[PDB]
């Protein structure tokens, strides 16, 4: 590479485009937040304010900035926390002043540099060059924007005539005029056309001011070398002694500039943009990977620094808290770290058993950060076992809820518009985990009991409730309900089919409800009494429906042992795997109701999780992005369209000393509601695989081998027999994809 | 809560049973409880997670027994017999006896305890030979218990059901691969007297890695303290990349302080970064286990006042690029000095003072033109970073300024 700020300052737009393209691969979730407050502007500010300290730019290459805050909306007159970033660079002895405008919006009002911004800029230039001739200065105005998330453009505006090379007003100026006048709904032509009073012009001149960034007392040239290590103690010391003190100092130094001329700024997203910028200044020199989680109720960022393909380097997890104690922020960082294998791709790019956690609150005067180390290991959650253990032990409900919620794909938002998606994923995941559990129940009193699983089909064909029954032979029975917000039927499930000696056998119920706020609530377990008393007391209270026994699925576990290992490139082994899964689901197709691709994917996800092999299974895994370009016409417009590529299911082994090939297996899943819809679904799945084969750098850090297995899978809802339930390619070779290193 | 938090709630509850006259023993045995339960990862917490009431009173009676201890470490043989008794002190045994017989190598009881579990599990079942069904039930049972660790699949043959017998060399190599502390000790005793020194060296090298886990450190302590020629071992360790460093930090964080003292005195090498990290590790551990303050502090002063390490201590206090390599060490020492959560003699506080002051005097003399910045940096580490045992909303930087005043 060559450097993002370096390529920008030098005017090498194609070098900046290719460089920013590589950073977008390093931070796959960057684009989701470019339109959230000042996330994008602060990102670029950080990159510029820390470049002198990183020796990217010389002291000769002066950098001047200004935050062009948008202000009130012309449509509703409400405050906005968005802004534009105006940055210019001047090297003494040069006649070129390169001016840059950064904003989320592609053509936001005031994005162009204003005449007053030019006067405020040249004012700062002469604090060191008092007798500089401004007529000899040639201004090169550029624009950089990304919006949607799907588009990223770099534009070099064409040369313009005098007094037309600069716009009349910036975003902040337009906001002040509206505030100085009465109307907030004044259009630009209105504002530009009205003659302004001399006092109003003075307030406009006092509003636009530029500031200069310079090198500090602490150089950060080798700050990423300090983090590209395998020693947790080293990485811990470097973050606590050098790295974070610098970031805290720079953010607190420019603290007043952030809060000026802005109301209700998003401190979460701005603080995260500042951290990403610091890292982006080293993106061209190191293989960095950033996993950002900025969804609601989440403020985490996990990154891993490497020189090339080191497999034991220490990840770093930072939680940013706007208004929280430092210990509280560290707690949140530790909680994310313990579940990092479910959430993040970072435990895939490193095999380290520890992670450095950091809780950060920029607002605190004392104790702004705290650092500690947390173990990093993949956990196997026994769903059926914890269900039985949660009847007499409190707190397991939290872990059971966390198990189901954390495995939800991060792509699916947890709002009212995706309620059915979330419900389909939770029920399908719970089914696959419980229906495909081969182990018996480890009882509390030094004993074990085999578990025969059942699933109940409600009389209402269109009811959103998954009900299963787990019978521990010789012990208690647990009825599990995963209900929607409106599926609150309390009729009893008939357990007459269960062959139960009376014993001390009790019937328990654990009910779960996904509410309208998208929170999964697990009620307190209830003892419904002894089995015989349960059947007699509910004689006229039995829910209409049928209790279908779950078939034995032990051969699926043995088959996955061969498929995940030596037979991962064998199409027939994969064909037999899904034929057996089909053989198990066919007696349950009507009771399970695989009515959507989410349900289909989550059933398989829970199946591969419960089985010892694969070691790791991920749903909706982002492999990477594709960048298509468009060039336009001096006026140099470079447009980049970004399209994401995701794998419905990715199955991975664990890297071992003898075998570092994780044997990556990817499945593209589709659902066919009718037998006529089958051919279109298969073709669509095959087309997606062809596009996945265009991705390479996304599959390279996931394995030490040079091939990936990709298969198209289609669920045939209207299948007559089990042989056609899950449709697998018959082979009439396109599943093995060689990787280009 | 988090899994770490559940571990400490069980660690702190099990620490109530520890009662000894010497404060140093009580606090060293408390560290062994945290090692037994697990700190950064689960150890025996897997078996005692749900233990409540009389179940905890059983473990309370075990750890309060002097016979289950050997100084500050647990007597594995004593624990093995206690954890396989039907009841002690009138309290029933809440642990799974077969799993305990496997973990502590009670080989006389492993097979009869497994057969009890096998019979009660078989009797819960309704095309396959009765012999083949028993092989299936044995495989299903062993695979279930194997979820908690490979030790529970180690002693029972899956084809015949008989108790497996192992050569000491094989069991020793398996216990290291399993990171099985108790198993490493059992097979060492059965090793040939000529194979003992060679086997311990292999284990120390293998587990002295950057990717080490807390479970490796008990094995390392046992193997190091039984090596006869620590000199020859230190030579082979130096050839391995960061082998000396990895062995050092593993015993430090696990509070194996007596094992490190004897190691640092022998050959009174390692890099400068290794040197600085030993101090940082000790200082952190000092805060995570404040009752071991003296022991950790004494180890710092040995690393610091080692005359052969003169070239390392000077660079440690060399202020460069707005940082000094030991700012944290100084800061963490100050935090210990102002610790009001644990009672301490005023004499202790005082020795703790002159302890720090002597180190600041070394930095003042070594680099006086940089000593003014040194000061700003030290108070920086004390106001920018929050640490364990550091009280909230109080300026620990003012305390450092107090010491600087006394210094001049």
């Amino acid at each position: 590479g060559d450097g993002l700020i370096r390529s920008l300052v030098d005017g090498d737009l194609e070098g900046f485009r290719q460089g920013f393209e590589s950073f977008l691969d390093q931070c796959p979730s960057f684009l989701y937040h470019v339109s959230a407050g000042r996330f994008l502007p602060v990102f670029f500010f950080s990159m510029f304010s820390t470049a002198h300290d990183a020796n990217i730019l010389n002291a000769n290459e002066r950098v001047y900035f200004r935050f062009d805050n948008h202000g009130v909306n012309p449509r509703n007159g409400e405050n906005r926390n968005t802004a534009n970033l105006k940055v210019a660079v001047y090297r003494d002895g040069q006649q070129v002043v390169r001016c840059y405008s950064i904003s989320d919006r592609p053509n936001s009002d005031g994005l162009r540099f204003s005449t007053r911004e030019r006067n405020a800029l040249v004012q700062e230039i002469r604090r060191q060059n008092p007798n500089l001739r401004e007529e000899d200065l040639n201004f090169e105005q550029y624009k950089v924007c990304m919006h949607g998330a799907t588009v990223f453009e770099v534009i070099r505006e064409k040369d313009r005539q005098g007094r037309d090379k600069f716009a009349k007003y910036s975003a902040s100026e337009i906001n002040l005029i509206r505030r100085l006048l009465g109307d907030h709904r004044l259009t630009i032509k209105e504002i530009e056309g009205r003659q302004l009073n001399q006092n109003q012009l003075r307030q406009l001149g006092r509003l636009v001011n530029f500031a200069q960034v310079a090198q500090g007392q602490q150089g950060i040239d080798n700050f990423m070398e300090m983090l590209a290590s395998d020693r947790r103690q080293d990485v811990r010391d470097r973050i606590r002694r050098e790295i974070l003190p610098y970031i805290t100092d720079i953010y607190n130094n420019y603290r007043q500039v952030l809060e000026n001329n802005i109301e209700n700024r998003n401190q979460r997203f701005e603080g995260h943009g500042f951290l990403l910028g610091f890292l982006a200044n080293f993106s061209h020199r190191y293989t960095i990977g950033v996993d950002l989680d900025l969804s609601p109720r989440n403020s985490h960022v996990a990154f891993l620094v490497r020189h090339q393909v080191e497999r034991e380097n220490i990840p770093i997890v930072i939680n940013l808290a706007t208004r929280a104690p430092p210990y509280i922020a560290l707690n949140r960082a530790r909680s994310h770290a313990e579940r990092l294998h479910v959430f993040s791709f970072i435990p895939i790019h490193t095999e380290s058993r520890n992670t450095v956690c950091v809780g950060l609150n920029f607002n605190l005067n004392l104790d702004p950060f705290s650092v500690d180390t947390v173990g990093l290991q993949q956990d196997r959650f026994p769903l059926v076992q914890r269900l039985f253990e949660c009847l007499e032990n409190e707190g397991i409900r939290e872990n059971i809820r966390d198990f189901l919620l954390h495995h939800l794909p991060a792509e699916i938002p947890r709002n009212a518009e995706n309620y059915d998606r979330i419900f389909d994923c939770i029920t399908g995941f719970a089914f696959g985990n419980s229906a495909f559990d081969r182990h018996p129940l480890e009882l509390e009193e030094e004993d074990e009991a085999p578990i025969t699983k059942y699933i109940f089909r409600h009389g209402d064909e269109g009811l959103r409730c998954l009900t299963m029954v787990f019978h521990a032979e010789g012990s208690d029975i647990v009825i599990l309900h995963i209900r929607a917000h409106d599926a609150q039927q309390q009729g009893a499930i008939n357990l007459q089919t269960l062959n139960v000696n009376g014993n001390d056998v009790h019937v328990w119920e654990v009910s779960c409800t996904l509410n309208n706020q998208l929170e999964l609530d697990i009620d307190l377990p209830n003892d419904l009494g002894l089995y015989h008393d349960y059947q007699n007391n509910n004689a006229n209270n039995f829910l209409a429906g049928d209790l279908v026994q779950v078939p034995n699925t032990e051969n699926v576990h043995n088959t996955l042992n061969q498929v995940v290992n030596d037979g991962w490139k064998n199409i027939a082994q994969h064909r037999g795997l899904f034929q057996e899964i089909s053989g198990a689901l066919m007696p349950l197709v009507d009771t399970i109701n695989v009515n959507s691709e989410d349900k289909f994917r989550s059933i398989l996800h829970g199946t591969f999780y419960a089985s010892d092999n694969p070691y790791k299974v991920l749903a909706m895994y982002k492999v990477g992005q594709t960048y298509s370009l468009k060039r336009g016409q001096g006026e140099r417009v470079i447009l980049t369209r970004i399209t994401e590529q995701r794998l419905d299911l990715l199955l991975l082994r664990q890297p071992r000393e003898n075998d570092l090939d994780t044997h990556p297996i990817g499945y593209v899943l589709r659902l066919a509601n009718n037998a006529e819809e089958v051919g279109q679904q298969q073709n669509d799945a095959r087309q997606e695989i062809g596009r996945l084969k265009k991705q390479h750098r996304g599959f390279i850090p996931i394995t030490s081998g040079n091939e990936v297995v990709l298969f198209p899978i289609v669920f045939n809802r209207d299948a007559h027999e089990a042989g056609n339930l899950i449709l697998f390619p018959e082979g009439i070779e396109e599943h093995v994809h060689r990787l280009d290193r | 809560p988090t899994q770490k938090e559940l571990r400490d709630t069980m660690s702190k509850k099990l620490q109530e049973a520890i009662k000894h006259p010497d404060p140093a023993v009580v606090a060293g045995r408390k560290s062994a409880i945290k090692r037994w339960v697990g700190v950064l990862q689960d150890n025996f917490m897997e078996h005692i997670k749900y233990f409540k009431g009389d179940k905890l009173k059983f473990l309370h009676n075990v750890f309060q027994d002097e016979g289950c201890w050997s100084g500050v470490r647990l007597d594995n043989a004593a624990l093995g017999q206690r954890f396989t008794e039907e009841k002690i002190g009138g309290i029933d045994n809440p642990l799974r006896k077969y799993e305990m017989a496997c973990s502590y190598c009670v080989v006389d009881k492993i097979h009869p305890l497994f057969q009890k579990r096998f019979e009660s599990y078989r009797n819960k079942f309704p095309g396959k030979t009765e012999t083949e069904f028993g092989k299936y039930v044995r495989n299903s049972l062993l695979d279930s218990i194997k979820r908690k660790g490979p030790v529970f699949d180690f002693w029972i043959d899956r084809e015949s059901g008989e108790l497996k017998k192992y050569d000491a060399v094989e069991g020793f190599d398996s216990a290291v691969k399993f990171k099985w502390s108790e198993g490493v000790e059992y097979f060492y005793n059965h090793l040939k007297e000529e194979d003992k020194e060679k086997k311990l060296t292999e284990a120390i090298l293998a587990l002295s890695r950057v990717q080490s886990v807390e479970k490796d450190a008990p094995i390392l302590d046992f193997c190091v303290n039984k090596i006869v020629d620590k000199d020859t071992l230190l030579q082979k360790l130096s050839q391995k990349d960061k082998g000396v460093y990895s062995l050092f930090v593993e015993l430090i964080e696990s509070c194996f302080f007596d094992t490190v003292h004897d190691l640092v005195q022998c050959w009174c090498i390692f890099s400068q970064r290794d040197y600085e990290l030993f101090l940082s590790s000790l200082s952190d551990t000092m805060l995570k286990n404040p009752e071991l303050s003296v022991q950790a502090r004494s180890l710092i002063m040995e690393f610091w006042e080692c005359g052969s390490l003169y070239q390392y201590r000077k660079a440690a206090v060399n202020t460069s690029n707005y940082t000094v390599p030991t700012s944290g060490v100084f800061a963490e020492l100050i935090v210990n000095w102002r610790r009001e959560d644990i009672y301490k003699t005023d004499e202790e506080k005082e020795i703790e003072k002159k302890e720090i002051l002597d180190m600041m005097s070394f930095a003042k003399d070594c680099f006086p033109e940089k000593f003014e910045l040194f000061k700003k940096l030290i108070i920086r580490d004390l106001r920018l970073c929050g640490r364990e045992g550091k009280r909230v909303n109080v300026d620990y930087g003012l305390f450092a300024e107090e010491l600087f005043s006394e210094l001049e």
